[PDB]
């Protein structure tokens, strides 16, 4: 996994330091180490032969760039081909501009998870991180139907800068 | 009851098993491709894109 | 005591079950008759041989075909029906007309403020 | 549950299923045993005295106020059996009764187990209908022209012949 | 799991011990086809007596009209037995 | 089935009262259908409002687990008693004396809770003191504007 | 009387092929029916038809969200960028009506 | 979408084509296969939607439809084959020859680029319909139905019918995916209020209301079993195929003008389903539960958000499978006693003792089983609603305590209790029926694990 | 052989043979923006055709 | 990062086995109850490790296992949440169910589908551990009702006894208003918090979430039956006696009050359904402890005994003290699914009888079960260390020591002297009272398949508690300071509950006939809910759809407006279409008005 997703030093581990009197054998390492021969031990070998077999049928594939295709200021109205391209542009957006989404709640939960009690002033870096996605969120896509076309968006956009400098003028 | 249940588990086997074990085998041997960036103009071959063998086999033959 | 429509009295009481008169004896005989004729029609017809199919009991289609398809030819334009059925009918759906128009317009007004802080909702 | 009820034909019965359910609602109260014992026979005299009195209107001008006393006496939760009405298991091992007649469904690989007990079958069924024209003739002919019928509860008149109506009662499920 | 089931023996030698126990009639002299009202001396009302010790025997109380029918010992045996499906 | 087997419409002229009660297997003067003020119900009878529990439970019917025999006509509501809905089954006590021990009960037991409310049970001590002023900063806060004025 | 022909009662079709399936009476054609009836739709159907299912990737473009997604974070949040600008449709390249 | 129908076509020829004694068999075999052939459309690896001719298209909202139709056709194909058992070859013929249309005219519907085209064909699976349930119900009063049935389907036609005319006046097209393009924004005038209407209504009369559904007990109630499965599948919840495509051009009035009918549903959702509890015939009580529910589907479309979207594709789909089934599951019983009675035979569970593991499976599905997708329909259309209004669950809920009454009095009144000892006419299973069921769940089995399919425009 | 009792059973694949070559003169009827479209716009190796 | 989530699962596929292996065709050769009892004894000794794991290191993952579907910023994943409730619990529930197969050979054998039964509580047993580890609120939510609808299914097991499909029916009408609330919640963090699960959903600890959080309450009071949906717990004791213990004092009634735990934060920060909690929850500590004293049937008794105990964990969330209620959670187990395990050994010993009034000298006749009962209902109430001390004292404490109300104590108080004046009840005339019952003596005991389970949770009982108490990490800080009537409170008071009991029922040994006070008949039926309820809402919110909604309104009137109505529109002006004698001398002068019309029409309009 790459590195954009917050993997904060994975072990702040603390260390093995024991103090009991007439100290005991304690039973996790006396069976994880029993663990990592016996089915990490096979495990391991199955996926170190699994792989072996990958690289000689080696296969490859792509992501499908993409390109700009003019959105719909500068396209026609009626001209059903330029706002067609336009059009499955944006939802060929209205996509990434939402798995973006599921990322931030993907990572706006897994902090405090990783933070347990602390659960806020260790978080707030992701969660102003959230909000300042939201607030775009619902600035571009709240009102709308399931009917969401690029049309609706950029009226959505357009009624909203007319208070932008309807308020900039007293 | 019991029939229908002796039949329902079978004929689902003769093509279930053909299937699970052969899809267990191309996992194995094969599969599960890996990412790659293009080779600065290539025209990927329409299957390039997809991940999965079979996936991007039946691309080939179809659609 | 006091009987009440639900949770009817016992039969030991309200009193009937005592005047044993040869005008009210008479009826728990002939019921009885009434009864035995026709209970004794279905056990000589239960455990008849042949009798391959189930068996009809008419009575109990004479209640369903006289709950569906034969009520409203019995039917009659009432006041107390009339009247009743409107506010059956229309009434809870006039009720809530005010209730989730202003639940909307009230939430309009709000909404064109800001007041009503719109929280981290995308469901539209 | 073999006889019908018919009206209660007389005051008797109704006292002594009065005494019989009024007694039963005593032991709820009196759960200890030694002290069951006590109030019955004393309950026993409320009855033993004005044993016969003949005063039809004084007999039920007792036996109607009787109720409007007990009845703000009797236990709410009494003792009934398992397996009796209300109770605990009166219904339990009714999901296993199965009616007897579905058992001619079984095909060979399901009765090619056991040829006797078909073997028994055939000669029961034999019995069967071999016995019903004569059975129901009786119930013809048995003197009903009118008026009283209380089921006429018929015999088997002395013959080499079976009685009336018996799949019923016969041939059904066992309990457990 | 237990609770074996009788042999309409275990009955008969079990309801006629119970009939002896009662102190009022029965001065072991009695039978198994020994009618209550008109050969031993009993009232109607000694009758739903018997009955009681039999459903406290077993559990499962005889409905308001079996005890009106049931007077001879053996009917007692004989109703038990019919419901209860013994002699397999 | 026969047209003339099945049900009619509120029969008037009282002779016809006994094609009624003999079309449906009952006795005459029992027989006295709905006031037919409205509704459908035609020459169905009343059949007056037993619950199917007072039945006696013994007497194998013609329909088991329904307590009622291959005709004695049904009860128009058969939905509501029969013994998995519905008991109307007299009860050792009655029903507005019933009704009221409840509600009786309730009203006078939410009157203490408003009373205990008033009155609560608390410990004569102060509150908690906590480490720092509220802490600011693990309870919820923004420390990178002021620090705040409360202290013990 | 009025001369249709009687009721015929019921017919209790478990006596000859007690290994009636249910399709047609005489023994041969079920057999060779439901054994249509399985293979054709009940194993193929589900199994190839379930074989897609699984397959048939990125369903309306969703295994290349995830893509693209963490391709636009990394090279949007790394540079200095905010994420999720606020809008689409930049304020230049609009024309908006005045007053 | 063109190889799917013309083999469908080819088995028109084939009942007429083939042997007596091999008919059902063929024909039933291929059907199977037609659904295949009616799944490669699925490879939808874009929102870029399947425009394949100028006259047929594709969607993620159809290509559940598509399937389905193709998957009831062999479903109710077969459960049709102890009911009339006796018959004419001719008419053990035509009744396939017949029913075969529903799934040749409703591909080209669901898969439709036009209305016209939805139109002549939305009144064209009329045919099929009521020529069965005329012809091969059991009952005197199989008539009325096919007069209801008629005539409501096509008194809101009309209306429908029109304002496509007007559309094409003003524009010229009256297509899909352009008039979703080139849409004006209405000045909400009162010759335009109506248009509203007759763009939606003959939809609402399919989608039975707390109003005009009287047609829909009466026709379920009469029809043998197919004319009750497709009335329930797929030529009912067919408006929305309609009703979806229809409100795109006319959104900037429908918010408040369309009050009434998400009302009178969720007032009429709750009714049905309330005399749902109280009712003897079984093959009435499912026509009420399907009213309860796509009376939901009327509380989504009107909403026109995507979860309520979704709350529908999520629900038609999960309730025609369901609803399809349930009605075998009577008629696992009809068969056996012919008659329409939810007492007559209570005690089961000794004698079927696994095709209730089939009731039951399915009144669980019948109402809000969590994993499933009857919930997720239900579930979304509630959560859509709760953002329209924070008190319809005060509506909602009133429901899904009363689905979880008759779903399972379904199964208490009708396999749980003291048998009726009196019914030798009960054949424990033929291996025909039994199979339905199977062939009802494991699609719904396999369809709740990824429903990534199942849902509509918006996902 | 005898009568051909059993034939019909090429009859509907005929059609989704036929289907598929109906679907495909649909294809090359329309073959029009074959590469004009704003989105691909690749001109291709040497070689001739896309579709 | 790697046992942890491997053995969680692991599990799961264990309890899967037992299941996907009952439909193979091989069932019917082996002893599949004690493979699977087999199978959940490796479980146990597999989720041990778990729960070593916790108490060493405090580790809380979060596992997914599963993406299910994509949804508009909600990816829709399976996950397991894991911290201090689904790692304990997740053993408890699952040792116990230990201690019911091996029961539930012995109880019911005699059966011919018990393989049929045995399935049904591992679909169960399956389902509480979902609601109990699931991360999301819907995965939780699979967890809420396939465990109400599968107790449906064992509750109604005898599928004559209408009566006992009414009495599982009953409770779904009450579980399927417990879903309401639920449903209320889960949709308004949605649309509040696009999220589904507890994660994110903290993070609305200032929103004034009032209404989502009362909805909770509605589930809460559907599975943890406490006042307003009591009735249907102890009218389902109709089922048999295991899944009495199994379902209704382990596995089901803590669904409620367990949920409320694993949102503990939020119930904190407000001030109002904080104390509802009490208000609420402490009512059915008092009610159902009086309707529990002159009750008979003993599976009845224990029920009731559950719904005080249900509400005195509720009494925990009277204020923030949650994690007490967990720690009673575990305990109220290894009591109850003692009781109805120990009931069973009496009941079916003898007859299907089990109600107290016929048995009085369990002590002789099985001096095992008469000994074991007592560590049940002694270490029940308030023993000073059997586990209902290290629960019943951390409540107690709290109780009389936070600032919450008045009533609310001394019903609970007066309630906490009556979980012994029951329990003195059921160990006086079960194990005293020299005997009563018929005379056929059938008593089997010492079956190995019946003590060693019995044993257990005798072991567990009075070991697990102290064993909890201290390996566990501490929170919900104790006070402890408590003057000399405070801290000795719970331990005189349940003594004083067993004195009055005692005298109580000693002296109804005296020959004395006794009056049907209020008192004592209220409390014998139920306080009358069902009674009343049970036959007005079925014959108004019942009746209620007939005469307004089929027979008049779907049926007789609508009928008439659009359809019938317009039919008799046309007929009638149908038969004054054609309804005309074939003349001339009537069509002509009919045409020459006409004729007129044409004239007046054109001469107007020009």
């Amino acid at each position: 996994d790459s590195w954009d997703k917050d993997v904060y030093p994975e072990p702040p581990s603390r260390t093995p330091a024991p103090s009991p009197q007439t100290s005991l054998p304690n039973p996790i390492t006396y069976l994880t180490k029993a663990y990592d021969l016996v089915v990490d031990w096979p495990v391991t070998l199955v996926r170190e032969f699994i792989e072996r077999q990958h690289a000689k049928n080696r296969t490859y594939y792509y992501h499908r760039q993409y390109r700009r295709v003019p959105d719909i200021t500068e396209c026609k109205e009626g001209d059903v081909l330029c706002i067609y391209e336009a059009e499955m542009q944006w939802r060929r957006d209205f996509k990434v501009d939402q798995e973006i989404m599921n990322i931030i709640q993907e990572r706006l939960k897994a902090c405090q998870q990783r933070e347990g009690e602390n659960y806020q002033q260790n978080c707030a870096k992701e969660l102003e991180q959230f909000t300042k996605v939201t607030k775009a969120y619902q600035d571009r896509y709240l009102d709308l139907g399931a009917y969401y076309s690029a049309r609706k968006c950029l009226a959505k956009q357009k009624q909203r800068m007319l208070e932008e400098r309807k308020a900039a003028r007293q | 009851d019991a029939r229908f249940l002796r039949l329902m588990k079978f004929y689902l086997m003769l093509t279930g098993i053909p299937v699970i074990i052969g899809i267990t085998l191309v996992n194995i041997f094969i599969g599960e491709a890996e990412l790659a960036e293009i080779p600065e103009g290539y025209i990927p071959e329409h299957w390039e894109y997809y991940k999965h063998p079979i996936s991007r086999w039946i691309a080939r033959n179809f659609y | 005591y006091k009987p009440a429509p639900l949770a009817t009295l016992p039969s030991t009481l309200d009193p009937a079950e005592y005047d044993v008169s040869p005008e009210t004896r008479r009826a728990q005989v002939e019921r009885l008759s009434i009864r035995a004729r026709l209970k004794r029609e279905y056990l000589l017809q239960y455990n008849d041989p042949k009798r391959v199919s189930h068996i009809e009991d008419p009575a109990l289609i004479r209640w369903t075909y006289a709950r569906s398809a034969n009520i409203y030819p019995n039917f009659r334009p009432t006041p107390k029906n009339s009247l009743l059925g409107a506010v059956a009918g229309f009434g809870p759906l006039i009720f809530w007309y005010y209730v989730f128009k202003t639940d909307r317009d009230r939430k309009e007004r709000l909404i064109q403020e800001g007041k009503l802080d719109r929280k981290f909702n995308i469901s539209y | 549950a073999f006889c019908a009820p018919p009206a209660y034909l007389t005051h008797q019965q109704k006292v002594l299923r009065l005494y019989k359910r009024a007694l039963r609602h005593l032991e709820s109260w009196c759960i200890h045993r030694d002290k069951y014992r006590y109030f019955a026979c004393l309950m026993r005299a409320r009855f033993e005295e004005h044993k016969n009195e003949k005063d039809m209107m004084r007999a039920t001008q007792l036996l109607r106020e009787a109720e409007e006393e007990f009845w703000q006496n009797q236990h709410p939760q009494p003792y009934i059996f398992p397996d009796s009405p209300g109770g605990t298991s009166f219904e339990r091992y009714e999901c296993y009764k199965v009616p007897e007649w579905c058992l001619d469904y079984w095909h060979p690989s399901e009765k090619a187990m056991y040829p006797d007990y078909f073997s028994k079958r055939e000669q029961w069924k034999k019995l069967r209908m071999e016995s019903w024209d004569r059975e129901v003739k009786q119930l013809q002919e048995e003197t009903s022209p009118d008026g009283i019928m209380t089921e006429a509860l018929p015999p088997a008149r002395r013959e080499g012949d079976l009685p009336p109506l018996w799949w019923h009662i016969v041939t059904r499920p066992r309990e457990r | 799991s237990d609770a074996p089931p009788l042999t309409l023996d275990g009955i008969k030698d079990r309801v006629l011990y119970v009939l002896k126990l009662y102190d009022k009639i029965d001065p072991e002299k009695l039978s198994v086809n020994s009618h209550f009202m008109k050969d031993l001396g009993l009232d109607s009302l000694d009758q739903v007596e018997i009955i009681m010790a039999m459903e406290d025997e077993f559990g499962f109380e005889i409905p308001d009209i079996d005890a009106e029918k049931l007077m001879c010992p053996q009917e007692i045996v004989d109703y038990i037995a019919d419901k209860k499906d013994v002699y397999e | 089935m026969t047209k003339d087997m099945l049900p009619g419409s509120y029969p008037r002229t009282p002779e016809e009262r006994a094609a009624a009660a003999k079309k449906y297997n009952m006795r005459v003067e029992d027989y006295e259908p709905y006031p037919d003020d409205g509704m459908g119900y035609g020459d169905y009878p009343m059949l007056p409002n037993r619950s199917q529990h007072e039945r006696d439970p013994w007497y194998q019917w013609d329909h088991s687990e329904l307590r009622m025999n291959w005709g004695e006509p049904i009860h128009w509501d058969l939905d509501m008693y029969i013994r998995n809905r519905v008991d109307t089954s007299p009860t050792p006590v009655s029903w507005d004396v019933m009704c009221k021990h409840l509600f009786g009960f309730v009203a006078f037991m939410v009157f203490m809770f408003w009373v205990g409310h008033v009155f609560p049970s608390y410990q004569p001590v102060g509150p908690k003191q906590y480490p720092y002023n509220n802490l600011y900063l693990e309870r919820g806060g923004d420390p990178t504007k002021e620090p705040e004025p409360v202290v013990h | 009387q009025w001369q249709e022909d009687p009721e015929p009662e019921d017919e209790n079709v478990y006596a000859k092929n007690p290994d009636f399936h249910g399709y047609d009476s005489d023994p041969v054609v079920d057999v060779w029916n439901m054994r249509a009836v399985f293979f054709f739709g009940f194993s193929i159907v589900l199994v190839f038809g379930t074989t897609f299912v699984a397959y048939v990737p990125d369903y309306r473009m969703q295994e290349w969200a995830r893509r693209e997604a963490e391709r636009l974070v990394k090279y949007r949040e790394v540079n200095g960028l905010p994420i999720m600008e606020s809008n689409y449709f930049d304020p230049s390249k609009i024309q908006l009506p005045e007053d | 979408m063109l190889k799917i129908i013309l083999p469908s076509l080819m088995l028109l020829p084939l009942t007429w084509l083939s042997s007596p004694k091999k008919t059902w068999t063929n024909v039933t075999s291929y059907s199977f296969l037609i659904s295949l052939t009616s799944l490669t459309l699925l490879w939808q690896t874009d929102e870029n939607y399947k425009n394949f001719s100028n006259m047929f298209s594709s969607d993620p909202l159809s290509t559940p439809l598509i399937i389905l139709t193709a998957w009831l056709l062999p479903l109710m194909l077969m459960a049709s084959q102890n009911h009339l058992k006796k018959d004419n070859n001719v008419l053990q013929k035509l009744y396939i020859s017949m029913l075969i249309s529903l799934q040749i005219l409703l591909i080209m519907t669901f898969s439709a680029t036009e209305l016209i085209m939805f139109y002549i064909l939305f009144e064209a699976t009329l045919i099929p319909t009521l020529i069965i349930i005329t012809r091969w119900g059991n009952q005197t009063e199989r008539l009325n139905a096919g007069i209801y049935f008629l005539f409501y389907t096509l008194i809101g036609s009309i209306p429908l019918l029109i304002a496509l005319i007007l559309i094409q006046n003003h524009v010229g097209t009256l297509n899909l995916m352009i008039l979703s393009f080139t849409t004006h924004t209405l000045d909400a005038s009162w010759s335009n209020n109506l248009l509203w209407l007759a763009c939606m209504m003959a939809f609402l009369i399919k989608m039975p209301l707390y109003g005009v559904h009287l047609w829909l007990p009466k026709a379920h109630v009469e029809a043998p079993i197919a004319g009750s499965m497709i009335l329930a599948a797929i030529l009912l919840k067919l408006g929305s195929y309609g009703m979806i495509r229809i409100s795109i051009i006319l959104d900037p009035l429908t918010k408040y003008m369309a009050y009434p009918f998400i009302l009178l549903s969720l007032w009429g959702m709750i009714m049905t389903s309330s005399i749902c509890l109280r009712q003897t015939d079984l093959k009435s009580l499912i026509a009420y539960s399907s009213v309860s529910h796509m009376a939901l589907v009327i509380a989504s479309i009107m909403i026109q958000t995507p979860w309520s979207f979704m709350g529908a594709t999520m629900l038609m789909i999960a309730h025609g499978l369901t609803s399809s089934l349930l009605f075998c599951l009577a008629n696992s019983n009809y068969e056996r006693i012919h008659s329409r009675t939810m007492i007559m035979a209570r005690g089961l569970q000794m004698v079927f003792p696994l095709m209730a593991t089939w009731w039951l499976m399915a009144s669980l599905a019948n109402l809000a089983l969590p994993p499933s997708i009857n919930l997720m329909g239900e579930l979304f259309i509630t959560m859509s609603l709760f953002s329209w209004s924070n008190f319809t669950i005060i509506l909602m809920g009133i429901n899904i305590i009363i689905t979880g009454m008759y779903s399972m009095y379904m199964i208490i009144t009708t396999q749980r209790g003291k048998l009726t000892n009196h019914m030798i006419n009960l054949q424990p299973s033929h291996t025909r029926e039994l199979t339905l069921m199977a062939l009802h769940m494991i699609p719904l089995i396999l369809l709740t694990t990824s429903p990534k399919l199942i849902t509509g425009l918006t996902m | 052989q005898l009568l051909r009792e059993h034939w019909v059973h090429i009859l509907v694949p005929a059609g989704f043979v036929f289907g598929c070559y109906l679907d495909r003169k649909d294809d090359e009827k329309l073959t029009a923006f074959r590469n004009k479209s704003m989105l691909f716009q690749r001109e291709l190796r040497p070689n001739e055709e896309v579709t | 990062m790697n046992i942890f989530t491997t053995s969680i699962l692991l599990i799961f596929i264990l309890l899967l086995s037992p299941i996907l292996i009952s439909m193979s065709n091989l069932i019917k050769h082996i002893n599949f109850p004690l493979y699977t009892t087999t199978s959940i004894k490796f479980s146990f000794i597999i989720s041990l490790l778990p729960l070593l794991m916790f108490f060493h290191n405090n580790m809380e993952y979060m596992i997914t296992t599963w993406h299910w579907v994509t949804m508009n910023s909600m990816e829709l994943k399976m996950s397991f949440k894991t911290d201090f409730f689904s790692i304990l619990f997740t053993s408890v529930a699952l040792f116990v169910t230990w201690s019911i197969m091996q029961f539930s050979s012995w109880y019911m054998h005699s059966d011919p589908n018990i393989n049929r039964f045995i399935k049904y509580l591992t679909l169960f047993l399956i389902t509480m551990l979902i609601l109990t580890s699931a991360n999301n609120m819907f995965q939780l939510f699979i967890g809420w009702e396939g465990v109400g609808i599968m107790s449906f299914l064992l509750i109604g097991w005898w599928y004559g006894r209408t009566d006992a499909n009414t009495a599982a029916l009953q409770a779904i009408l009450y579980n399927r208003i417990g879903d309401i609330g639920f449903i209320l919640a889960m949709v308004w963090f949605s649309l509040n918090m696009n999220s589904w699960e507890l994660q994110q959903i903290m993070f609305s600890n200032n929103n004034d979430n009032l209404i989502p959080l009362m909805g909770l309450l509605i589930a809460a009071t559907g599975k943890s039956a406490q006042f307003g949906l009591h009735p249907w717990l102890p009218s389902a004791m109709e089922g048999p006696t295991p899944v009495s213990a199994l379902l209704h004092s382990s596995t089901m009634v803590v669904a409620g009050i367990f949920l409320l735990v694993r949102f503990h934060p939020l119930t904190t920060n407000n001030n109002f359904i904080l104390t509802t909690m009490l208000c609420l929850g402490a009512l059915t500590t008092l009610f159902t402890a009086i309707c529990a004293l002159t009750q008979n049937d003993i599976k009845k008794i224990i029920a009731f005994s559950t719904s005080s105990q249900l509400g005195l964990m509720m009494v925990t969330l009277g204020m923030n003290q949650p994690h007490l209620a967990f720690l009673h959670i575990c305990t109220h187990a290894f009591f109850k699914a003692m009781l109805f395990m120990c009931s069973g050994s009496i009941i079916h010993s003898l007859a299907d009888e089990q109600d107290i009034r016929k048995m009085g000298n369990i002590t002789k006749i099985m001096p095992f079960t008469s000994s074991c009962l007592v560590i049940g209902s002694l270490a029940l109430t308030g023993m000073p260390f059997l586990t209902g001390f290290y629960s019943k004292d951390l409540i107690i404490e709290a109780i009389n020591t936070c600032n919450t109300n008045a009533w609310a104590l001394l019903i609970t108080l007066i309630a906490t002297s009556m979980t012994a004046m029951y329990s003195m009840r059921i160990i006086y005339f079960v194990t005293m009272t020299k005997p009563r019952f018929p005379p056929l003596i059938s008593i089997n005991e010492n079956d190995p398949d019946l003590m060693n389970p019995i044993k257990r949770l005798a072991f567990g009982s009075i070991f697990a508690g102290f064993v909890i108490s201290y390996n566990i990490p501490p929170t919900s800080i104790p006070v402890l300071t408590m003057p000399w009537f405070l801290k000795t409170t719970a331990l005189i008071i349940s003594v004083l509950g067993f004195l009055i009991a005692l005298e109580l029922n000693n002296l109804t040994m005296k020959l004395s006939m006794n009056k049907a006070n209020p008192y004592s008949s209220f409390s014998t039926l139920l306080g009358f809910f069902p009674s009343i309820i049970h036959r007005i809402t079925p014959m108004k919110s019942l009746n209620l759809s007939l005469k307004t909604s089929l027979t008049l309104l779907d049926l007789i009137w609508l009928e008439k407006t659009i359809p019938k109505s317009t039919s008799t529109l046309h007929t009638n002006m149908t038969t004054l279409t054609t309804n005309q004698k074939g003349l001339i001398k009537l069509y002509f002068m009919s045409f020459l008005i006409n004729i007129i019309l044409i004239i007046i029409l054109y001469s107007i309009n020009l």
